[PDB]
DNA sequence: TTTTTTTCAGACACCACTGC
RNA sequence: AGUGGUGUCUG
């Protein structure tokens, strides 16, 4: 029902929340963009963090009974609760009304949540380049050009990095108006 | 350097571009249009990359020097811009301006924008080193006696037909407000693509924005124009001007008037004017005022001015603007009552 | 009107098309001409008075900009994107309460949102309400963005006191000044609103409300909802007049009118009103002094009436034209003496009453 | 420079001893309080024992340590700035610490250098009366076990006044917190106790600082009733005591 | 005497229903009608003088909105929500001491948490009291959420001077002005309270208390508590007259008459008598000045006299009909100048004595012999 | 040609740079 | 969060 029946260990949830937190924590443009979006679907938890420009999603496997619900809960409070609870504590979160109940062995919390229908989601788009790549190659591609990027330049296009897909190679380009860095692999 | 009004700037820009352009004056609109024209002409001759800086005690001069000396991967032909502060080239800024005057090159074009420079105070060094091969552009707000022909010229160059009535209405609502005046002409062109502006057309779509300085108020008092002085006083009230500045500005000329009227019994006003070092345009209006109900308003008005001064400088609730209205009405051949004068 | 009448008239009644706006004809006509002809400025600063529509006009202009039918002076009806501005939220239209987010960091986030493409609409439209409250650094960032804005970004600024905006911002913004609404326009719009709300209204109550609005339509709407509150779903003239008298604070002008007219019972009634309101008495004397001084200055020259007192122009004229300067002199002297002796009185109330009694007893 | 030829009391004290002595009491001082005598730490000397007392009228902290050298009973109030900077300069526990306290100024010879400060003129209150005189309820728990539960409860606590209600039942402790948003946190802990059900609402930051000051493994709390104070200390010693006076909310 | 009954009338008698208010009927009627019809505006402002029911009525409205039953103009007492509101510490009635939250960061923190749903009630009723303390930035920050807030958030503002608020906010929120209270309402409230407190009271005592409250009922309740403390838990004319430090109108009128009827020996005798009673001399001057002003007002119109001093009404009329207004003005000015010069008189007693002697010497119809 | 302002006390508001 | 500066507005 309303309870998005949810039950996971901390060891499999601390790192995903740490990744999903991202830019959240500060003052948001809209009051909802400080709440992680929790979704339950097909035996999987989806953690979502949005900044109206960036969208970080983490998937956690569910090996315990669950219910398909979704809601947005303050990110910092939920993360502080999650790491506060002891090692190996099987978090069990359910929902009722507009409050979700977090539970562990001999401990209970109640958190105020907002509906998932209001949380922004970046619209689906058609993709032209489906690209797969090893980790270290991307690491070097970024690290070899990140220094040459602009620093809050009045020219928007100077800020950021250029990705070029040409034939069998991928290229990273960076410029600040005086330097150019190119890395093609 | 070549000293120039905005009229011939285009022509000069067509002749050639100098090392540095100094856009100076108290008019935002004239400075802005001159800067836009300079940047467009520079872009025509390849000056593609632009930059901006605000000359401030907290500015990063090293960035300016680095970008002026070094060149970019693209658009080598570069231009640079600096906003001078309200006071001007501060004594802590003249030396670094001199360094820029050494750190220049034929590739870069420097644009200098700010208020008018007190040449009597600041000259030579930076000024002459630019004067070598530079342009000075004076962009100052046309005064009341000069604004109507400026507005007529602007209407002619924007393809509008302004009669005398619309011209004087526009010159009434917008003084020291040439930016909003140009915007008003643009809005009137937008409202009617006919391009023919009459009295009601401008009268409907106009606001009494204006911008006056206490000198305008004192001049209006000396000419004895009741409506003009009261409009100026209301405008400085709405603008938020400090009334004590008004008090001092009026007091200087009022005590000068008292001295002149007292000494005029032994000396003609010409030699008195020469004694006090007062200028010719000031001389005409002060001579007009000195023989306009004097020797009674010059002590009664000093009494009222002292009343306003003490009331302003004891409490903190002010409420002196009505008393300033009393002064505005006393010095304009409209005698007041002793009840309000004495208090 | 609505599903249970909790929905406020002020917010329920907000223009959704340019034609529903009351007669701020200047800005509407100029903006329609600019949109139809394609002449577009980078920024459109809107200003004027509270409750005269600057935020309404800015919202309608954003709807017209981002509507999928094209840049039109008339945003359409369904046009899902053009609908998202009113009901729900529109992705590309950013509405910022610059009063809540004055900091350069809060505006830094949005000015960094500038360079990203709009999602659905053509233009990344920004609606920055209360733009005068941005700090110096927020203004610097906004100016820097306004120097070279991309072709897909437009800024809509609304404010009540533009004098706090820097001239650098004003030079890049085509300011559209909205004039305070006339009593006729306010009264007509109130009449239409009440007629479409199926609210029983008396014609005189509308004029009373419009006069009490002081030119702001939202003031009229709030007073109208309150007048419906003071009663049972009907805007009766007696109830509206009683409510206005309860809310009335124009005591000094009425006191001067009744004292000059030598109406002792009316003067004492007005003093009772000023007492029941808990109004300061020295402030009352100061207000009467200022009114008499202004009346005299008007008698000397008609230009003495500024735009700060547009509400009480007529009465002032009536008092300046009909009362000789000698009587005004005597009354000003009497009230000055009374305010001088106010602290040494049985209480401030009796001191003010006795000063007004003296002024009446003069009968000059 | 040194015109304080005569000193009221003298100490040759190990650095670690006074480090613990101040660290166990520093957080309970008053910062810029109107009661100028509370804007400081009271050093009290009796027998071979030196005590630091700090209170702001909402929490008391007393910590006593033996010296071995008999000293006359004396009291002194060292201001906030002086004690804080003395704590900052109190490093390198190898070197001993000399303390020289007169009637108007205090000197601390640390390592090789000398520190000087003035005194607060006022007279510090008697902390014995603040300590509950009839503790009838005594409970024990684990220091880390109790502290982590308080931290978890404090997560969903009123950010303005961090206050929790502590309930005590037979071998059971309860900590309940709520914020203006009604977000409720509830932690239940297993303790050893014998008494009667009782609720008491007190600040969280003060209790957490008390627990952090007691770097121990067993903690004893002594309580009298719902309105009086709570005396918290460790079960392995009686040299450090803390008094938390609750809220009436 | 009694037990720890410390609970003072000022707070113990805070109204708890709309039937227990002393007659801010222009406010109560509007609130009741709007709450009955459902036209619950999202933000409005009770503005008045001190102690006339702004905060109290705001709490009553919160009770009316958050009652367990349907939204009603008459709050209940058996309901849990209203019980919590009355006892304080309600989940949703967020009282905001605006003089402690003037800053704009506090207002921003308030506005961030606005969109959160109410926990137990149906409204998250923000009750901002003493709003005029908010800074300009705080007001402008509140502007947008005051235009249209979430459907569950209501703003209840309360302030003493509504003119210090920026007029944009005065547009956003409704305005209800609570006027001061007539003497009859204050005295009836004091009567009712002392009936419920089992404290014997006298009529003249309550009339004097209601006169000296100055139109506000909180001043009346503090004065009543002070009078009960002055007596042995009993309200009497002697106790209230000693507490207020005033005179019975008969003595003041006797002295004023002795001044008017040129009975200087009677003036001296009544001055000595007032010296015996240990009453302040400036109080004597103020009371004579008040009586002279009342005579002048009667000269303006018969309806000037209030019922509170009805005992001397007849004499007032007589002294109003006997003395033309110029002499009343002369006496009032002489006594006013005497009071103004009293601090610099050698002694306050002889200062008042010489003020009276001057009012007697400059007597037009019967000057002191030369 | 320029020519333009008193004051003591207090309350906010924003923005470094530090310091964790 | 501590410290220091700018600046604006209230009596
Ligand atoms: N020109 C107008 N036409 C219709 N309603 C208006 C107009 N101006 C103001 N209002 C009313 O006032 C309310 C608030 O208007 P708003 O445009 O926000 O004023 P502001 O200029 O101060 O931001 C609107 O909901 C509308 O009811
Ligand atoms: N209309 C009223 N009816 C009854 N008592 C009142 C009224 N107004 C004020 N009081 C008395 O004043 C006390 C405090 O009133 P309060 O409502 O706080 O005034 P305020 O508007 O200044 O906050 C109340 O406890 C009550 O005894
Ligand atoms: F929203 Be407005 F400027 F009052
Ligand atoms: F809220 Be009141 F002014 F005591
Ligand atoms: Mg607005
Ligand atoms: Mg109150
Ligand atoms: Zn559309
Ligand atoms: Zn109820």
């Amino acid at each position: 029902g309303p309870h998005m029946k949810f039950t996971v260990e901390r060891e499999h949830l601390l790192k995903p929340l740490q990744q999903v937190s991202g830019p959240l924590g500060g003052r948001p443009t809209l009051p909802i963009l400080g709440n992680l979006l929790l979704q339950v679907a097909d035996g999987t938890l989806s953690l979502t963090g949005t900044d109206l420009e960036m969208e970080m999603v983490a998937r956690v496997a569910l090996v315990q009974p669950h219910e398909p619900g979704a809601t947005t809960v303050p990110a910092r409070k939920f993360f502080d609760i999650c790491r506060g609870l002891p090692e190996g504590a099987e978090i069990a979160v359910q929902l009722e009304g507009e409050r979700m109940l977090v539970r562990s062995g001999r401990s209970r919390f109640s958190l105020s949540t907002l509906p998932a229908a209001d949380f922004p989601n970046l619209d689906d788009w058609q993709s032209e380049v489906e690209f797969t790549l090893p980790q270290a190659t991307m690491k070097r591609l970024i690290e070899a050009t990140q220094f040459s990027m602009a620093h809050q330049d009045v020219r928007y296009y100077l800020n950021g990095m250029l990705f070029e897909t040409e034939g069998e190679e991928l290229r990273t380009v960076a410029t600040d108006g005086h330097r150019l860095a190119v890395c093609s692999m | 350097m070549i000293r120039l009004y905005p009229e011939q700037l285009r022509a000069q820009l067509n002749e050639g571009l100098r090392a540095a352009y100094l856009l100076l004056g108290n008019d935002p609109l004239l400075l802005q249009e001159s800067q836009d024209a300079v940047r467009q002409v520079a872009a025509a001759q390849g000056f593609e990359e632009h930059h901006t800086f605000s000359i401030d005690p907290n500015t990063d001069w090293n960035a300016i020097f680095s970008l002026c000396q070094a060149m970019s991967l693209f658009a080598s032909r570069q231009t640079l811009l600096l906003l001078l502060p309200e006071n001007g080239p501060n004594a802590a800024i003249n030396e670094q301006l001199l360094t820029l005057t050494g750190l220049l090159h034929d590739d870069l074009l420097l644009i200098v924008r700010g208020n008018k420079l007190s040449k009597a105070q600041e000259n030579a060094a930076w000024f002459t080193a630019l004067a070598n091969r530079s342009v000075q552009v004076t962009c100052q707000t046309p005064e009341q006696a000069q604004l109507p022909r400026w507005v007529a010229a602007r209407a002619k160059q924007l393809n509008l037909e302004l009669d005398d009535a619309a011209n004087q209405v526009l010159c009434y609502c917008y003084e020291g407000n040439l930016l909003a005046l140009a915007q008003a002409l643009e809005r009137l062109s937008l409202l009617w693509p006919d391009g023919k502006l009459t009295l009601p057309r401008v009268e409907q779509a106009v606001n009494d924005a204006a911008h006056f300085t206490p000198f305008h108020w004192v001049d209006a008092l000396l000419m004895g124009k009741s409506k003009r002085a009261l409009h100026i006083l209301q405008q400085l009230r709405l603008e938020g001007s400090e009334p004590v500045i008004l008090l001092r500005t009026l007091q200087r000329e009022l005590l000068l008037l008292v001295n002149l009227k007292r000494q005029s019994a032994h000396t003609p006003l010409r030699a008195l004017f020469d004694k006090h070092r007062v200028w010719q345009n000031r001389r005409g209006m002060m001579g007009e005022a000195l023989n306009r109900l004097s020797q009674t308003q010059l002590r009664q008005a000093v009494q009222l001015l002292t009343r306003t001064e003490l009331t302003l400088k004891q409490d903190y609730g002010q409420s002196v603007w009505a008393e300033l209205e009393g002064l505005s009405l006393l010095l304009c051949h409209k005698p007041l009552a002793d009840v309000f004068i004495d208090g | 009107g609505p599903h249970m009448s909790y929905q406020v008239l002020a917010r329920k009644w907000r223009p959704q098309t340019f034609a529903d706006v009351v007669g701020q004809e200047h800005v509407l006509t100029a903006l329609a001409n600019g949109l139809s002809l394609g002449r577009i400025h980078h920024a459109y600063l809107f200003s004027g008075t509270r409750g005269v529509g600057k935020t309404s006009i800015a919202r309608l202009l954003a709807k017209g900009l981002n509507c999928e039918t094209g840049i039109t002076a008339t945003p359409c009806g369904v046009c899902d994107n053009c609908r998202e501005i009113e009901q729900g939220r529109f992705v590309d239209l950013i509405e910022i309460d610059a009063a809540s987010r004055t900091k350069v960091e809060d505006t830094r986030d949005l000015l960094d949102n500038v360079q990203y493409a709009p999602a659905r609409g053509r233009f990344k439209v920004y609606l920055i309400d209360e733009v005068h409250m941005l700090s110096r650094h927020s203004f610097n960032a906004l100016l820097k963005t306004l120097e070279e804005p991309p072709e897909h970004v437009k800024f809509l600024l609304a404010t009540t006191d533009p004098q706090k905006l820097p001239v650098t911002i004003l030079s890049r913004c085509l300011q559209f000044h909205l004039k305070a609404l006339d009593v006729e326009q306010i009264r007509h719009q109130l009449e239409h609103i009440l007629n479409e709300e199926h609210i029983a209204h008396e014609p005189r109550a509308l004029q009373l409300l419009a006069r009490a609005a002081e030119g702001s339509l939202r003031d009229a709407l709030s007073l109208t909802d309150q007048a419906i509150a003071s009663g049972d779903g009907q805007v009766s003239t007696q109830a509206v007049s009683a409510m206005l008298g309860t809310l009335d604070d124009d005591q000094a002008l009425s006191l001067v009118e009744a004292m000059v007219e030598a109406n002792g019972e009316r003067v004492m009634a007005l003093i009772n009103e000023a007492a029941a309101r808990g109004i300061e008495w020295e402030a009352l004397l100061v207000e009467m002094l200022g009114l008499l001084h202004r009346i005299a200055m008007v008698q000397l020259s008609p230009a003495a009436l500024g735009n700060d007192m547009a509400a009480i122009e007529l009465r002032m004229r009536e008092l300046a034209r009909t009362i000789p300067p000698t009587d005004i002199q005597l009354y000003y002297q009497t009230l000055l003496i009374g305010r001088k002796e106010l602290p040494y009185a049985p209480d401030r109330r009796m001191g003010v009453e006795m000063t007004l009694l003296r002024a009446l007893a003069f009968h000059p | 420079n040194l015109d304080d030829w005569q000193s009221e009391v003298e100490f040759t004290l190990p650095q670690a001893t006074m480090k613990r002595l101040i660290e166990a009491t520093q957080f309970s001082m008053a910062h810029q309080d109107v009661r100028y005598y509370l804007n400081g730490m009271l050093f009290e000397t009796e027998g071979e024992e030196l005590r630091t007392v700090a209170t702001d009228g909402h929490r008391l902290a007393v910590c006593s340590m033996p010296i071995g050298q008999s000293l006359p009973s004396h009291s002194v109030i060292v201001p906030r700035k002086g004690v804080i900077e003395l704590m900052r300069m109190l490093d390198g526990g190898d070197n001993p610490l000399r303390v020289q306290i007169g009637s108007n100024n205090i000197r601390a010879h640390v390592g090789d250098f000398i520190f000087t400060s003035k005194l607060v003129d006022g007279r510090f209150p008697d902390y014995r009366r603040v300590l509950p005189k009839n503790p009838d309820k005594h409970l024990e728990a684990g220091c880390d076990l109790l502290k982590q539960a308080f931290a978890r409860a404090a997560i969903l606590s009123n950010e303005k006044f961090r206050g929790v209600r502590l309930y005590v039942s037979e071998n059971q402790l309860k900590i309940t917190a709520n914020n203006p948003e009604q977000e409720e946190a509830e932690e239940i802990l297993d303790v050893t106790y014998s008494g009667a059900e009782m609720e008491i609402g007190f600040n969280v930051s003060y209790v957490l600082d008390v627990l952090n000051a007691l770097k121990c493994e067993n903690v004893r709390m002594m309580l009298t009733d719902s309105v009086s104070s709570v005396q918290i200390e460790d079960a392995a010693s009686q040299s450090a005591a803390y008094v938390v006076m609750p809220m009436r909310l």
